[PDB]
RNA sequence: UUUUGUAUAAUGGGUCAGCGACUUAUAUUCUGUAGCAAGGUUAACCGAAUAGGGGAGCCGAAGGGAAACCGAGUCUUAACU
RNA sequence: CUUUAAUGUUUGAUGUUCUAACGUUGACCCGUAAUCCGGGUUGCGGACAGUGUCUGGUGGGUAGUUUGACUGGGGCGGUCUCCUCCUAAAGAGUAACGGAGGAGCACGAAGGUUGGCUAAUCCUGGUCGGACAUCAGGAGGUUAGUGCAAUGGCAUAAGCCAGCUUGACUGCGAGCGUGACGGCGCGAGCAGGUGCGAAAGCAGGUCAUAGUGAUCCGGUGGUUCUGAAUGGAAGGGCCAUC
């Protein structure tokens, strides 16, 4: 198992965060993604977090 | 907390109706310190419930039996 | 290892210490392979073999890291 | 030995034959591939499961140029 | 004396309108990254203790 | 008696007579029966003491929710066809 | 303020010396008529030794215990969960220390959509070029390919290429399949927001079936839900998660 967890954390300034998984190795770069934040209902870009 | 029946409001006293006057009429526990009137059963005299949190439903009730609720 | 002191003792410590790791690393290698000569033997009859030495043996495949980078050799192509 | 390893049987094969009155949703058949197509008032979810879309009588029909076996559902 | 209650088994189970326990779902304690959302989401809510278990549950509570 | 299975060469008993093994509190659930019935019933205790008092309490007539809370509805949900 | 320097200055360490605590299984006297004990003069060690509490190490000297199951007797060897095929007797299911193989992942594109395309192998000709490299046209009709075993499937392609994106969304869910249960799986449709497409529509991960671990105990972030006289807080509870 070389994939490690790692948390999309919420923009929104609002406590929310999805959890997935990503190779550190073959992509040091950090993900970013528009997603859906219920505690707002809006779609928001998510970043990495450890 | 306790219950109230709609119909344990007959048994009372001459109407003011506390939590004084259902610890004598033995309808709570001692140690009760609030209580509800909920829609359970039925009420004719014209009670007045003095300090409680009757519910919106038994409201009715009791207004249409003649009485009167208060806090 | 916060080292007190100068440059020209440090690298004896160093020297002294990879010489020492060296031998401890000789030495396990002596006890993993004398530990293999005996899991490797039979039972000889209903005896017990040693559930807590196989465990014990075992546990002896900590890993070490080798030091490697180390670079010492580097290749220039003939011209 | 070096075998003597199975699997847990999967249950697959059809549920509901040819002329049973279904309800709406209801699971057809089970499949690994795609053994039966699915035809008019049914679907096909992830598992290439064919499940009820509208309550009615199931009908197996082999239409199509290639000889493909269809399960589709009366609206009785 | 009076029986003594499972106080295990009390801790999990509520005894509901009729008679029957509800509980909370397994499976929803940890390692959340691979479960997919939709079989989370179903454990979310409190079911009902089936029949084949329920004799076994009425032995533990004798008074709830 | 124990077993798939015993005339079994599998177990036990020499024979008579006497003794010898599912009991007794408490608590809880279900059935039958009796009394009262949206009510039923007292405990300790008092008592000329199996009567009569004592209603402290316990169960039931309202449920939902983790809880605040709401209440013939309540919880989930931004809200539910 | 900035680098130090000196005497006072509390202490900290270190060593030397002393006696008064302490030791005396050194001597002498008394109780006494007693190599016990006590008391008294003295000598010698002396704040060391020794003892109490706390603490690190050693400790089969001693004590309590554990040391799996299957098994053509036990031990030795082998196995223990999940996936695919046969045994499996044309619904489901079905055992053996029966016959053959795999898994404990991968992917930020290898997902979603909108366009587009169709393989293996052989023949003939053609620079270094050949049995087989790229090119041209004929046969061939999926004998080809799939992220990794096997089976089923795939041309409307599930196989190959490109553009734009994040539905690898949130709350639910009619109704079914499968389990003794814990549980596992499939699912149209409804509400909020989103991507692609002119639109009809498709999208709640991957062609499907392996890629996994209940509870307890804790950790991290949000939430007035509670907060033991009241106002807070601690600790709990709920959601996400390790
Ligand atoms: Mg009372
Ligand atoms: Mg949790
Ligand atoms: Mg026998
Ligand atoms: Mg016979
Ligand atoms: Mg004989
Ligand atoms: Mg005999
Ligand atoms: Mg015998
Ligand atoms: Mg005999
Ligand atoms: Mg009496
Ligand atoms: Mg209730
Ligand atoms: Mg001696
Ligand atoms: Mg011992
Ligand atoms: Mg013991
Ligand atoms: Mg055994
Ligand atoms: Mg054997
Ligand atoms: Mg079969
Ligand atoms: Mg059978
Ligand atoms: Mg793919
Ligand atoms: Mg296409
Ligand atoms: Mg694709
Ligand atoms: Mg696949
Ligand atoms: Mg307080
Ligand atoms: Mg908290």
């Amino acid at each position: 198992g070389i994939r490690e967890k790692i948390k999309l954390v919420s923009s929104a300034g609002t406590g929310h965060f999805y959890t997935t998984t990503k190779n550190k190795r073959t992509k040091p770069e950090k993900l970013e993604l528009k997603k859906f934040d219920p505690v707002v209902r809006q779609h928001v870009i998510y970043k990495e977090a450890k | 907390t306790a219950e109230i029946r709609l119909s344990d409001l007959a048994k009372v006293e001459g109407g003011v109706v506390d939590l004084n006057t259902l610890k004598a009429a033995n309808i709570i526990g001692i140690q009760i310190e609030f209580a509800k009137v909920i829609l359970a059963g039925e009420v004719t005299t014209p009670v007045t419930v003095r300090g409680l949190r009757v519910t919106k439903g038994a409201r009715a009730a009791i207004e249409a039996a003649g009485g009167k609720i208060e806090e | 290892i916060p080292w007190e002191g100068n440059y020209s003792s440090w690298l004896e410590q160093k020297d002294q210490r990879l010489a020492q790791e060296a031998s401890q690393e000789a030495a396990r290698r002596k006890s993993i392979e004398k530990e293999l000569e005996w899991v490797r033997q039979g039972t000889k009859g209903r005896q017990s073999k040693g559930k807590a030495r196989l465990a014990r043996f075992e546990e002896l495949n900590s890993t070490e890291y080798q030091k490697r980078n180390e670079t010492n050799e580097l290749f220039i192509p003939p011209g | 030995t070096r075998n003597g390893r199975d699997s847990e049987a999967k249950r697959l094969g059809v549920k509901r034959f040819g002329g049973e009155s279904v309800l709406a949703g209801s699971i057809i058949v089970r499949q690994r591939g795609t053994k039966f197509h699915a035809g008019a008032n049914v679907g096909c979810g992830r598992d290439h499961t064919l499940f009820a879309k509208a309550d009615g009588k199931v009908k197996f029909e082999v239409k199509g140029p290639k000889n493909r076996k269809f399960i589709s559902i009366e609206a009785e | 004396p009076k029986i003594k209650t499972v106080r295990g088994a009390a801790k999990r189970f509520k005894k509901t309108g009729k008679g029957g326990f509800k509980h909370k779902h397994a499976n929803l304690r940890h390692i959340l990254t691979k479960k997919a959302t939709k079989r989370k989401r179903h454990l979310r809510p409190k079911a009902m203790v089936s029949k084949g278990d329920l004799g076994l549950v009425i032995a533990c509570l004798p008074y709830a």
